[PDB]
């Protein structure tokens, strides 16, 4: 009945992708095209009904809309977790080196 | 004339929310057409009162009072939102962003700590319908969020924690585990509370006005370990307004 | 015959058993007052903040503490090195929280250790004795200020002086190797050659005498009755006892004069504990220990690890869980 | 609070007093051999 | 596999896992021994036998 | 109960201490 | 659950003439938050060491 | 605390009786002259 | 082991070409990255924004690819963000802002390939030690 | 059995403090 949301969110998706509500920003860096400028705008929009809800983010470039048509693969959403999202965490998590 | 951060730094001034002149009983009007913002609102508690444990049933403790132990830092300020102008004539103000939340322990009669996170985090505040002008009746309520107390990365006094720590109770290797779930698992409360915020002074010139609060919300659940107290936060307010 | 006379005459009187001095009048009071909060705190007060995170630790007895653990807690980072009376607290409650007893207790303790080592010149100088007892002390007394007030300087904040308490010094010395190497830094290694040194000079010297006792009691009584407090003669044979040591390493590794070897015991501890001294008190403002991380590496540039490595290696374990849920950015500048 | 900071005050301007006067009071004389 | 057997597999016994002033008999600490579980097998999602 | 023991001892030390400094055996010359 | 039942020998003889809060805010009458100035409980304990 | 209940009768003892003894060779080494 | 030319051998540029340097080449830009750079990228990471390291499977993702030396003499030039969309010489040190930056006034061309050929040979000889932190320390 | 256990406590110190008091007193009796 007591659960860690944290560990039980490490077996679904989030654990898997960069998770479009929940991620920190710094895994936005481990392709190519994403970051900063999308993943700043990724992390303010959210949260996502669907992974392809990034597409239609006003503002975006067609270069823009093209990099995340090569990258949503590499995405997925799943339910806010507060515990994750809370404290400003998404854009620092106290993880450095 | 203002004053400079030299004059200001050590007096307590920092902490404390600016004021209306008693002369300052006009009214700001509303055009249902323009759009307007809160520039700064800055809230002020002076009270802290929290709520006993009855033991028996029909006996709903009161709400008795209490000794602040962490000083002048207190005070939300720079708060800033959108001020709509809603169908039927009320204004709703959304919180954007600020300094919204402040810890804050007091310590009742007997010596037990209550911690809490006093805040307005994503406050949505009302007033009645066909306002049209904003006057020393003027009444807005409305209801805000408070997160956990510690955040995700809070690791106990054992290495415990929910987002880093260990899961277990280490010290204690091969001690039947069960008794301590509720010390084990650390669990990440969000809850709402509610304020009241009673208009008693309007320069209708600036834009700037000043009163009373009354908030409700909840103390530090120490991340699922213990229940927590039921809070009432009484202060002053100052907030100015600007045509967005 | 007039009163500030009398007065002076017994603040400066040899007669009274325990000797007052100008110096005492301040050391008196002061004493008393550290001494009194110390008690009462270490007992009973509730926890203090020390790391200005509202996450406060228990010291007292009465809260959850034995001997070994309890401690009178530095007072809170938010303080930094800002004054912290009683009067500048909206309670006393607020007072105990923020760990204004600490402040308390060590600003009245080093005044009066100070006056303490004051009086140790005055009242030689009543007596017609040498004066210079009281440099001996000021090598334990520059320590205490080194841990209690000048560390907290460099650093920034009453929070990393030493706490009152035995488990409380154990962190602090653990927390201190992971900020500054200190058991890399030559200082500290003087300290301990003075403090090792003092013990076995100090164990050389009393078995030495001891060794060469003349013979003024039988089998059935304690040695210790040949001597009788005030005699003229000395209780030992020095040329005996040199003649002994002497041989043990060779005649001139060995004293045959008093003076010079009872200087020498003064003059070894006093010294390297200067030294220590020395250390804390630089360290305060970070120049550290020698640093061999990574100095050895091989012709393709690997690291080839020595002894260093591995000290940095048990220095970063406590680097990464010291004062765990306090500090929000990658270095811990302070 | 106040009641407090003026007596400890008091307190300790009496305390150091003593000791000044009381060093200015003669106090190389003070000694067992020569007095002056 | 006798029980007898795997009960000497098991840290709990080992002589030097005591502390001076943990006073007692061993029964004190992780209990009285009742019975073997079993020997315990973890498996990835591959199917992959971990230790 | 331990706070009490700790704190029965301490006070015996000083105790000790006040008569082992104004009880002392008085020394005495030759 | 008043004094009485808790095998509180001293602490009613302090009651009976006058000594009734604590330095920690309560009284034995049940209100909360109470300046009893130096003469509480505590306090007259504290002279009697004294 | 959940603390060692033996604790209190071990340090009772571990003071007393090292103590009586040293207590009883004092006045009788007192009672001779 | 030691420093062979194999471990010198370093792309030059996206195309794949390849440049080996001289042990000289590998100790100069150990130099120079000590003189210019080390305050904040000391073991190959960035004490300032540590998101962003100097392995090479990081650059190699960065926008342009910044894992050869092309990339790396261009960085130094008119340094960009990992995306490519802003140019950073205001806060960045870099020839474009040796105004500002005064370390970067005496760096000629050479210099600049000695800086960029030791950061790519450092990660083959140090394996994860380079951009992994205190944690391989 | 479920006994009171400052039982221990309180009869030890009712044998020992004053059987001490007498040993005290006669070998100090004895020694003059
Ligand atoms: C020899 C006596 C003596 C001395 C030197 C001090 C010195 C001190 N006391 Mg202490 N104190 C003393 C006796 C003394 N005390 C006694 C007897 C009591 C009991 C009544 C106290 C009670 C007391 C309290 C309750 C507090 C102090 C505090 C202090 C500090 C600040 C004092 C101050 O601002 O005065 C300023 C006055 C001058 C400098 C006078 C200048 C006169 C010349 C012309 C300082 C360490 C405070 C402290 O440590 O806060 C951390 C504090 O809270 N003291
Ligand atoms: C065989 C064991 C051994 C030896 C030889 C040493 C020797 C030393 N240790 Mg070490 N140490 C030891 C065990 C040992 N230690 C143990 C068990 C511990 C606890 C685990 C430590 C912990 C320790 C620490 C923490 C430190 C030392 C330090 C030192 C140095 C100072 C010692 C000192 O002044 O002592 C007092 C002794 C004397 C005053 C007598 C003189 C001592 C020297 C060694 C004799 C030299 C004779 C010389 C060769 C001349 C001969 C020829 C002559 C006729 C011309 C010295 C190199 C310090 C250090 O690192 O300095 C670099 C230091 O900080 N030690
Ligand atoms: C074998 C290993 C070894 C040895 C021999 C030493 C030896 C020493 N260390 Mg190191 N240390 C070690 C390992 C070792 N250490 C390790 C592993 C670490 C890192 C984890 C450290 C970290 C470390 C730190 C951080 C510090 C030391 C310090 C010291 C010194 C402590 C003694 C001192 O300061 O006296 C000096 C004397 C005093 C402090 C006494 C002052 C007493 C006042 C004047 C009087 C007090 C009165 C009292 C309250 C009331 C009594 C009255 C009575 C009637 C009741 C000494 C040189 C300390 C030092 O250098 O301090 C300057 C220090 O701060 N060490
Ligand atoms: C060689 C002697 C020896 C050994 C190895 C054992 C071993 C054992 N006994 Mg047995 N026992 C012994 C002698 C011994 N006993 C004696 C003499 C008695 C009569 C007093 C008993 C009475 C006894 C009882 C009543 C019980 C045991 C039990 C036990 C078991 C656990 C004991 C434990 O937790 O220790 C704990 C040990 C310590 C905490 C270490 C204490 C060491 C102190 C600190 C040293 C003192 C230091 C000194 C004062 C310093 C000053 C020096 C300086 C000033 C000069 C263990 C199998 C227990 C058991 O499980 O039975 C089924 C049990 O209940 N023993
Ligand atoms: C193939 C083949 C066959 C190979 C060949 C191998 C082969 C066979 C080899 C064998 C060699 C051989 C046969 C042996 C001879 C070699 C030999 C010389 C060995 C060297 C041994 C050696 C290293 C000895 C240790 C040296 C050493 C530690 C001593 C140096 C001096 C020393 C540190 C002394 C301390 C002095 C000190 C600091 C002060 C005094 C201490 C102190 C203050 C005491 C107080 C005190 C002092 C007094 O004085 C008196 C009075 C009184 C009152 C008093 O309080
Ligand atoms: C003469 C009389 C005066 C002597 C009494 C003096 C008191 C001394 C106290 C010392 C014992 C401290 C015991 C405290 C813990 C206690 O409760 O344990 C009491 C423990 C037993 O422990 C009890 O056991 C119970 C089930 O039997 C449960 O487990 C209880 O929880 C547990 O408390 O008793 C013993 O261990 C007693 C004897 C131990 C001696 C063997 C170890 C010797 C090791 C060599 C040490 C020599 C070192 C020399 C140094 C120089
Ligand atoms: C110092 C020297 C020590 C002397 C030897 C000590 C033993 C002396 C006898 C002790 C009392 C016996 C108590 C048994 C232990 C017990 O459980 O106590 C323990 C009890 C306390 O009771 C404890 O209380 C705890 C919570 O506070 C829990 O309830 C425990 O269960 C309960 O044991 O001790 C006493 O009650 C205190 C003793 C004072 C009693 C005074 C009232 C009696 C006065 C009558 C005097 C008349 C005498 C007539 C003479 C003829
Ligand atoms: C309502 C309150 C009523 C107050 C009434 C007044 C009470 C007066 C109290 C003072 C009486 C004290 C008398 C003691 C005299 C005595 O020593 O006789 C000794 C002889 C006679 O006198 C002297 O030698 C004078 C020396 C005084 C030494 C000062 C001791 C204090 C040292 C500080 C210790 C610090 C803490 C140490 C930790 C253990
Ligand atoms: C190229 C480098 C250039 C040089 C480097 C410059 C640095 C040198 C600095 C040191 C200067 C030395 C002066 C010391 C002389 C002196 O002390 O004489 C004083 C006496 C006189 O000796 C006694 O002398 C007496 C005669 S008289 O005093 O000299 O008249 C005689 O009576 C007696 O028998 C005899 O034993 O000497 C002795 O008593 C021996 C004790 C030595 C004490 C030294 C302190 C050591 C502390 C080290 C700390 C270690 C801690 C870790
Ligand atoms: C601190 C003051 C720095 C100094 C000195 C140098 N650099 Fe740096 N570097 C710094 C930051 C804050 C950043 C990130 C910028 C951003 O937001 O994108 C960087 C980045 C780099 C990179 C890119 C790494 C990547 O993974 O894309 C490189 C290649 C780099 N820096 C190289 C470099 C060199 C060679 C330097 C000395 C000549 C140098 N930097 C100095 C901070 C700092
Ligand atoms: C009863 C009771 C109890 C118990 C108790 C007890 C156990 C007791 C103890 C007691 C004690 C055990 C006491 C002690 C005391 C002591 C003292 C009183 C001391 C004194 C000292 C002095 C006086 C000092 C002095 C000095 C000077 C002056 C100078 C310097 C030096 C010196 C410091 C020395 C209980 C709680 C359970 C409960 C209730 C009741
Ligand atoms: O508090 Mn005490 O300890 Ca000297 O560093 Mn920074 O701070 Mn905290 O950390 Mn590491
Ligand atoms: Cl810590
Ligand atoms: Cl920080």
């Amino acid at each position: 009945e007591l659960v860690n949301v944290v560990d039980e969110k490490l077996g679904t998706a989030y654990g898997e992708k960069i998770d479009l509500n929940n991620t920190n920003i710094a895994a936005f860096i481990q392709y190519r095209g994403l970051y900063p400028t999308l993943a700043k705008l990724i992390v303010k929009n959210a949260p996502y009904e669907s992974v392809e809800d990034v597409l239609n983010i006003p503002g975006l470039t067609e270069r823009q809309k093209q990099i995340l048509r090569e990258n949503l693969e590499h995405f997925t959403v799943t339910e806010v977790e507060t515990a994750l999202v809370e404290g400003g965490d998404r854009y620092n998590n106290g993880l450095y080196k | 004339q203002t004053l400079t951060y030299d004059d200001i730094v050590g007096t307590g001034l920092a902490n404390k929310c600016p004021t209306l002149d008693d002369t300052a009983r006009g009214a700001y009007p509303i055009d249902s057409s323009q759009t307007y913002r809160i520039a700064r609102l800055c809230l002020q508690p002076t009270t802290f009162l929290v709520k006993e444990e009855p033991k028996n049933k029909r006996q709903e403790a009161e709400f008795v009072p209490t000794k602040l132990v962490t000083r002048e830092t207190t005070s939300l300020d720079q708060i800033q939102g959108e001020l709509k102008v809603n169908s039927d004539g009320s204004l709703t103000f959304v919180e954007e962003d600020g300094i919204d939340f402040q810890p804050v322990t007091v310590q009742m009669a007997g010596g037990e700590r209550i911690p809490l996170l006093f805040t307005v985090k994503n406050l949505v505040a009302s007033t009645q319908p066909n306002v049209t002008s904003i006057t020393t009746s003027t009444d807005f309520k409305g209801e805000f969020n408070v997160p956990s107390y510690r955040t995700a990365n809070f690791l106990d006094p054992k290495g415990r924690g929910l987002a880093s720590g260990y899961d277990s109770a280490i010290a204690l290797p091969q001690a039947k585990e069960e008794e301590l779930a509720r010390a084990n698992v650390k669990r990440f409360s969000l809850t709402k509370g509610q304020i009241s915020l009673n208009v008693a002074k309007v320069d209708g010139r600036t834009g700037e006005i000043a009163g009373t609060f009354e908030s409700e919300q909840l103390s530090d659940d120490d991340m699922g370990a213990h229940e927590p107290h039921e809070v009432k936060i009484q202060g002053v307010f100052y907030a100015s307004i600007e045509p967005a | 015959a007039n009163l500030w006379e009398r007065f002076c005459n017994w603040v400066t009187s040899t007669d009274n058993r325990l000797y007052v001095g100008w110096f005492g009048v301040i050391m008196i009071p002061t004493l008393l007052a550290a001494t009194i909060c110390f008690v009462i705190a270490f007992i009973a007060a509730p926890p203090v903040d020390i790391d200005g995170i509202r996450e406060p630790v228990s010291g007292s007895l009465l809260y959850g503490n034995n001997i070994i653990t309890g401690a009178v807690v530095p007072s809170s980072n938010a303080i930094g090195l800002h004054f912290y009376p009683i009067w500048e607290a909206a309670s006393l409650d607020e007072w105990l929280y923020n760990g204004g007893p600490y402040q308390l207790i060590i600003f009245h303790f080093l005044l009066g250790a100070s006056c303490y080592m004051g009086r140790q010149w005055e009242l030689s100088y009543r007596l017609g004795m040498r004066p210079w007892i009281c440099v001996a002390y000021s090598a334990p007394l520059a320590s205490a200020f080194a841990v209690f007030l000048i560390y907290p300087i460099g650093q920034g904040s009453f929070s990393d002086g030493m706490p009152l308490g035995i488990s409380g010094t154990f962190n602090f010395m653990i927390v201190f190797q992971a900020e500054h190497n200190i058991l890399m830094h030559p200082f500290h290694q003087l300290g301990v050659a003075g403090v090792f040194g003092g013990a076995l000079f100090c164990a050389m010297h009393g078995s030495l005498v001891t060794s060469s006792l003349i013979r003024e009691t039988t089998e059935t009584e304690s040695a210790n009755y040949g001597y009788k407090f005030g005699q003229e003669e000395e209780t030992y044979n020095i040329v005996a006892a040199h003649g002994y040591f002497g041989r043990l390493i060779f005649q001139y590794a060995s004293f045959n004069n008093s003076r010079s070897l009872h200087f020498f015991l003064a003059a070894w501890p006093v010294v390297g504990v200067w030294f220590t001294a020395l250390g804390i008190s630089t360290m305060a403002f970070n120049l550290n220990g020698f640093n061999f991380n990574h100095s050895v590496i091989d012709a393709k540039g690997n690291v080839i690890n020595t002894w260093a490595d591995i000290i940095n290696r048990a220095n970063l374990g406590m680097e990464v869980m010291h004062e765990r849920n306090a500090h929000n950015f990658p270095l811990d500048l302070a | 609070m106040e009641t407090l900071k003026i007596t400890v005050y008091i307190v300790v301007t009496f305390f150091v007093l003593l000791f000044v006067f009381g060093f200015l009071s003669g106090d190389p004389a003070r000694n067992p051999k020569r007095k002056d | 596999i006798p029980e007898k057997l795997a009960f000497y597999d098991y840290i709990g016994n080992n002589p030097a896992k005591g502390g001076l002033f943990r006073t007692g008999p061993m029964n004190k600490g992780d209990g009285i021994a009742q019975a073997w579980k079993g020997h315990a097998v973890f498996r990835n999602k591959e199917g992959e036998e971990l230790f | 109960m331990e706070t009490i023991t700790y704190v029965f001892i301490f006070a015996c030390i000083i105790a000790l201490f006040f008569f082992a400094i104004f009880f002392r055996e008085p020394p005495r010359i030759t | 659950n008043p004094m009485w039942r808790q095998g509180m020998f001293v602490l009613p003889f302090m009651a009976r003439l006058g000594v009734t809060g604590s330095w920690s805010g309560w009284s034995i009458t049940g209100e909360t938050g109470i300046d009893p100035g130096f003469w509480s409980f505590e306090g007259v304990a504290l002279a009697h060491i004294v | 605390m959940e603390v060692n209940q033996l604790g209190l009768i071990a340090t009772a003892l571990f003071v007393l009786v090292p103590s009586v003894f040293l207590i009883i060779l004092y006045v009788q080494t007192e009672s001779q002259q | 082991a030691e420093l062979t030319p194999e471990v010198l051998t370093v792309p030059l540029n996206s195309e794949g070409k390849t440049i080996t340097l001289t042990e000289k080449q590998y100790l100069e830009g150990k130099r120079l990255f000590q003189y210019a750079c080390a305050s904040c990228h000391v073991g190959g990471i960035t004490k300032t924004n540590p998101s962003l390291d100097l392995r090479t499977e990081t650059l190699a993702l960065a926008t342009p690819p910044r894992d050869n030396i092309e990339g790396l003499v261009d960085y130094m030039k008119n340094p960009t963000t990992y995306d490519g969309e802003q140019e950073i010489a205001e806060v960045h040190p870099s020839l474009r802002s040796a105004d500002i930056f005064p370390k970067m006034r005496n760096l000629t061309e050479k210099d600049l390939v000695a800086i960029a050929g030791h950061i790519l040979v450092e990660p083959k000889i140090l394996g994860d030690k380079w951009g992994g932190g205190k944690v391989y320390y």
